[PDB]
């Protein structure tokens, strides 16, 4: 719209690219090393898996073991985010039209040009 | 009136909350919005298509409704449709005259003067809400940077007056608020909201923080507000409002404050040491309930006239003083006068080991305080029995609600997301719980240590205790007991270590010499391990009758449980036997060093009845409502002629239990008396009229004559496969299930035979299971054990479920071993970990309320997960696995059996609904001169006694106590039936105890048989002519104490 609705998108689309990432750092606790961390007890080192957040990303760079699971996650959590595109906006916007009817391109065509462009991971660097 | 928070309708989602009341306070005046809350599906950037908003004033709402039902609120091309929604976001009184602001607040114990009564501390301001729509008044109190409430609710509110603090002639200054439990106490731990205050708190529960537990003793608030004069109309929704101008002196009573976590305990460190532990238990009983304040509870001179008097002329004292109903605010005109009354006018222990009638102490543990009530007549255990010095050593403390209900998981183990997964928080009434349970209550000379608690104990949580004296302690009785440190898990030595604290009678001792080995036998196939010879032994025929003429029965008992030690079984009766102790190998629990021969059922026949589970289940099978409803009506009809006739009056007394061919009006009704002529059995049938009436709307209670309540059994040789049992009434098609079942594949229907042998071995009411072949009959059968239970068999022609089901894996989860012993502390966190997730009743009532909802009873997809949670929700005291109740599958409604207001009520369309609809139709329907001396000198004796049962327990007028049923109940005793089990059990022994005491009168009254037949004559006389009517009551019960007699003259006068 007008004035407020960008602003409420830019609001919502930087708290659900936060929420994707918390979902992508608990799926990196399904390793076999973190067996003792999924248990009903009470444990002292738990502060140190939750506070470090650049250490989990460089975990995800090399040892591309659990970098299969980081990227499906993401891909599912992204799903709540691409159904933004039906909310804001008017039914007599031209690319949904051509999106719907499946014309030319879908819903991962549009939020790359309006709301942000997603993930990047290539075959090997 | 009613609310203010209105749901709207839809919103549109691309909105923030500080969008919409932008809009909403341009329609409305300025600032009218109190809060605004949109729900959001995500955790902060998905909103919904609803929100909810809650206006200051009513006028608001209905003015914003009447804008809403034109269609004339448009925000963002959207309409509005505001609509009623009970949620009350935020729990705030909606009236200008009934939030204060400022109120200084100070608490402490009643008077003991008329008007000068104490205080403990003073609240400098706190923020005083008084709701109406919601029974609570709360207290926001703050100190030192946190925010604590005080909720008082109206049912503990019992007296509310007006003081006078500044003396001037009629003003109004000050009210004195009264309460007899005490409140709960909360503690304030910490883009879509409008709170325009201090908020987002969440309110979890707490102890108390009043510096060192200065509330649960005050049971008193007072309130000073500086208006008055003004709001005295709104205080009238307050109960019980006294129209009185009370005065007020403040006292400091400093003195009283104590240090401890138990109060309000009477501080006796500056009396001495020379004082009776008995009159200290008595006084401190007296305080917790509303009859003698703090302040006359420590007075010297009083402690100086109980000194120098006897003990038994002490206790008649304090007995006397639950005599008075209200506050006595003199206390020693009560003891001057009681002293110079009991002038003209052994047992403790005699009756422990002789009839088993103990005299126990009991301890409500409340939140916030403590609560004795004093000795209790209840049967005597085995563990008691043989330390017959140290009876007043034992204790049993409850731990309940300050209104002494059930505790909820709410207080214990608040929910918090913490992380990731969501952990458990422990709030400080656990930790108190467990500091109570490692230290113990310190009352007296004496403290106390835990004990043990049974299997029937955790539900209805109680822990017995003892004083740990320098003879015994805590452990010496417990390694009497035997040893537990072989079992490693913590749940089954849990069960194992209380075991022995059961109802039982001890017999003979026996000896360990005579021990013969039994093997066991196995019919396990598939994988799937079963037993057929489960807690099974055999006994001479010669110690049976020895131990059936010791106990007290007519007949041998063909089958009766017994606990022999660490044993734990039934014991079937052979004819060539050999040995008396004979076990199988399933009958070690831990080491069986103590020699006893406890027993707790002997072999009886009770007629079958029904439940709803049974009701529930044969309504899915191929049977419709054609027989239910014929029994129905042809037993109510003999309910509805039982008070009129007198043979309909006998046919369903002799049938319903407590009539078992001996009682008291069975043989007033054997010569042939009219239910109506006399005003004693008229009453005394009027109450078990309704009783059966009472047990059929909210239970079924459905009588059965075809079958007989029969015990588990097995022969030893083995003749029968997948036969049924030859039973002996005081044949074929017999259905037999057990008590717990939910599954519809536990159902079993066999065929009676006629056997020509099984005459010799006389087996009466004792079913006889198959030993070979595939899964044997009761362990597939509701997964019921081989030991001593009951049993619901049916030779009718009315149901014969003709189908058949195999039934699910009955097999549980692996067992907790844990890896060290049990270390005492263990055993305390698995006892407190039973208040909270323990969904036993439950899921029972989340699965009878989703079968008459849906079709396809009890094979839906949602009805098997209820029948498969409900095999680890009742094995908890085995195995320590949760039942971990889910959600969505509570229905979020109830049927109208139950009757819950929370929930919708919606119309029932069922088997049930037409046994209830049936019945609801039918509420609206409906030595003549030489005894006078002695029976007026025994009248009173027995009818002043007979009012120490009467005020004590709140019967009604004679038949709460004579009959053990209440007519009004309580809040603490309307939902849990399991404690009015055992309340309508030792009403009911206290009653028998006074008939016996009363049998021993009439011994020391009598030397002729003559004599004997006319002291009934003149003990019908003084209470059934008008003639001797007195200033009190005259009870119906005074010619049954020695009612055998009195039928005699009513035998004798027909010739
Ligand atoms: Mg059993």
């Amino acid at each position: 719209s007008d004035l407020q609705s960008r602003k409420n998108l830019t609001e919502e689309i930087s708290y659900g690219l936060r929420e994707a990432e918390q979902v992508c750092n608990k799926q990196q606790l399904m390793v076999e090393s973190w067996r003792d961390f999924l248990a009903v007890n009470g444990e002292d080192k738990e502060e140190d898996s939750v506070s470090d957040l650049a250490r989990f990303c460089y975990e995800r760079q090399k040892s591309a073991t659990l970098s299969e699971l980081a990227v499906s996650a993401f891909k599912d959590a992204y799903r709540d985010v691409q159904a933004l595109a039906y909310r804001y906006g008017d039914q007599s916007n031209s690319f949904l039209i051509m999106s719907k009817a499946g014309s030319k391109g879908n819903i991962g065509k549009l939020v790359q040009h309006s709301m942000c462009i997603g993930l990047q991971n290539s075959a090997v660097s | 009136t009613n609310r203010s928070t209105v749901k709207i309708s839809n919103v549109p989602q691309t909105i923030v909350a500080d969008e919409l009341l932008r809009f909403l306070e341009l329609h409305l005046g300025e600032d009218t919005v109190f809060a605004l809350e949109i729900p959001t599906t995500r955790d902060n950037w998905k909103p919904r298509d609803f929100a909810r908003v809650q206006f200051t004033t009513l006028e608001v709402k209905s003015r914003a409704q009447l804008l809403s039902s034109q269609s004339k609120l448009l925000f963002k091309t959207h309409n509005l449709r505001l609509s009623e929604a009970y949620d009350d976001i935020i729990p705030r009184p909606v009236d200008p005259r009934k939030r204060l602001d400022d109120i200084v607040l100070t608490v402490g114990f009643p008077e003991s003067d008329e008007k000068r009564f104490c205080a403990l501390e003073k609240w400098d301001g706190v923020r005083c809400w008084i709701l109406t729509e919601k029974r609570r008044v709360e207290f926001w109190v703050w100190e030192s940077g946190d925010c604590y409430k005080i909720e008082v609710r109206f049912e503990d509110i019992i007296e509310t007056l007006s003081c006078c603090v500044n003396g001037d002639a009629s003003e109004i200054d000050a009210f004195l608020l009264k309460l007899k439990y005490g409140p709960k106490v909360f503690k304030r731990v910490t883009r879509y909201r409008f709170c325009k205050e201090d908020f987002d708190f969440m309110w979890i529960r707490t102890t108390d923080f009043s510096g060192s537990k200065s509330i649960g003793t005050s049971t008193c608030f007072c309130l000073e507000v500086h208006n008055g004069s003004t709001m005295l109309d709104i205080f009238s929704g307050l109960p019980y409002y006294r129209e009185d101008t009370l005065s007020l002196t403040y006292v400091d009573g400093k003195t009283f404050a104590s240090a401890a976590q138990i109060v309000p305990l009477l501080n006796a460190a500056i009396l001495g040491l020379e004082f009776p532990y008995e009159i200290l238990f008595q006084l401190n009983a007296l305080v917790h309930a509303q009859k003698i304040s703090l302040f006359a509870a420590s007075d010297m001179e009083l402690i100086k006239i109980l000194r120098g008097m006897s003990l038994e002329t002490a206790l008649v004292i304090l007995k006397k003083l639950h005599q008075q109903s209200s506050i006595c605010y003199d206390p020693v005109f009560f003891v001057k006068t009681q002293m110079q009354s009991v002038v003209k006018k052994a047992s403790a222990y005699k009756r422990l080991t002789e009839q088993n009638i103990m005299s126990c102490q009991r301890a409500y543990v409340t939140p916030s305080k403590i609560y004795l009530l004093g000795p209790e007549l209840e049967t005597a255990n085995y563990v008691v029995k043989n330390f017959a010095e140290h009876v007043s050593d034992f204790m049993r403390v409850t731990f309940v609600e300050e209104d002494w209900s059930k505790l909820p998981a709410n207080a214990l183990s608040v929910n918090s997301k913490e992380g990731y997964f969501v952990k458990p928080s422990r709030t400080n009434i656990y930790n108190r719980v467990l500091s109570i349970l490692g230290e113990g209550i310190t009352v007296g000379p004496k403290r106390f240590e835990f004990l043990a608690f049974s299997a029937s104990q955790l539900r209805g949580n109680s822990v017995w205790m003892f004083a740990s004296n320098e003879k015994v302690k805590a452990e010496d009785i417990r390694e009497w007991m035997g040893c537990f440190r072989k079992i490693r898990s913590i749940s089954k030595c849990a069960a194992r270590m209380g075991q022995l604290f059961s109802a039982s009678r001890q017999t003979l001792i026996v000896r360990a010499q005579d021990v013969e080995q039994i093997p066991d036998i196995e019919v396990t196939t598939d994988g799937a391990d079963y037993c057929f010879s489960d807690g099974i032994g055999k006994i001479s025929l010669a110690f049976a009758k020895q131990v059936a003429q010791k106990c007290g029965l007519s007949h041998v008992p063909s089958a009766f449980q017994i606990r022999y030690g660490g044993y734990k079984g039934v014991i079937a009766v052979d004819r060539s036997s050999f040995r008396k102790l004979s076990l199988r190998d399933s009958m070690l629990k831990f080491d069986s060093n103590n020699r006893m021969l406890n027993v707790t059922r002997w072999t009886e026949s009770m007629p079958c009845f029904l439940n709803r589970e049974i009701i529930c289940l044969l309504s899915t099978l191929g049977i419709e409502d054609a027989m239910f409803e014929a029994m129905q009506a042809v037993h109510l009809s003999m309910l509805g002629n039982m008070l009129e006739d007198r043979d309909a009056a006998l046919n369903v007394l002799q049938k319903l239990s407590g009539e078992n061919s001996k009682n008291l009006l069975v043989k007033m009704l054997l010569q042939g008396y009219a239910p109506s002529s006399e005003p004693y059995l008229s009453m005394m049938l009027r109450v078990h009229h309704e009783s059966q009436l009472s047990e059929l709307k909210s239970r079924c209670r459905i009588l059965v004559p075809k079958g007989r309540i029969l015990i588990g059994c097995m022969d030893e040789m083995g003749i029968l496969e997948y036969g049924q049992v030859y039973v002996r009434v005081t044949i074929g098609k017999v259905v037999v299930t057990k008590n717990p079942c939910l599954h519809p594949g536990d159902i079993r229907v066999l065929d009676a035979i006629y056997e020509v042998h099984f005459e010799e071995k006389g087996y009466l009411d004792c079913i006889i299971f198959p030993q070979k072949g595939e899964r044997p009959h009761p362990n597939e059968c509701s997964g019921g054990d081989l030991d001593g239970d009951q049993f619901f068999v049916s030779w009718d022609e009315k149901i014969i479920p003709s189908e058949m089901d195999p039934p699910m894996d009955y097999a549980g989860s692996r067992p907790r071993l844990m890896d060290h012993d049990v270390t005492l502390e263990e055993i305390h966190k698995f006892f407190v970990d039973y208040m909270i997730s323990d969904t036993l009743g439950v899921i029972s009532t989340a699965h009878l309320v989703h079968a008459d909802r849906d079709p396809e009873k009890a094979r839906s997809q949602k009805c098997l997960e209820l029948a498969n949670l409900h095999s680890r929700a009742v094995d908890f005291a085995k195995t320590g696995a949760p039942a971990e109740m889910p959600y969505a599958l509570k229905p979020r409604e109830f049927p109208d059996f139950l009757e819950r207001f929370e929930k919708p009520t919606y119309i029932s369309e069922s088997v049930f609904g037409k046994l209830y609809r049936a019945v609801k139709s039918s509420l609206a329907q409906r030595g003549f001169e030489s005894f006078i001396e002695t029976a007026k000198a025994h009248r009173d004796m027995y009818g002043e006694k007979l009012t120490s049962l009467m005020i004590y327990y709140g019967a009604a007028n004679e038949e709460e106590i004579l009959t053990g049923i209440l007519k009004t109940k309580e809040m603490y005793l309307a939902r849990d039936n399991r404690r009015y089990g055992d309340m309508k059990d030792r009403i009911t022994l206290s009653v028998k105890d006074l008939h016996k005491e009363a049998m021993g009168w009439f011994e020391k009254s009598c030397e002729d048989e003559q004599q004997k037949k006319k002291l009934a004559s003149a003990w019908y006389y003084v209470t059934y002519n008008p003639n001797h009517r007195d200033e009190k009551l005259t009870f119906l019960s005074f010619p049954w104490i020695v009612g055998d007699v009195l039928l005699d003259i009513k035998a004798e006068n027909a010739q």
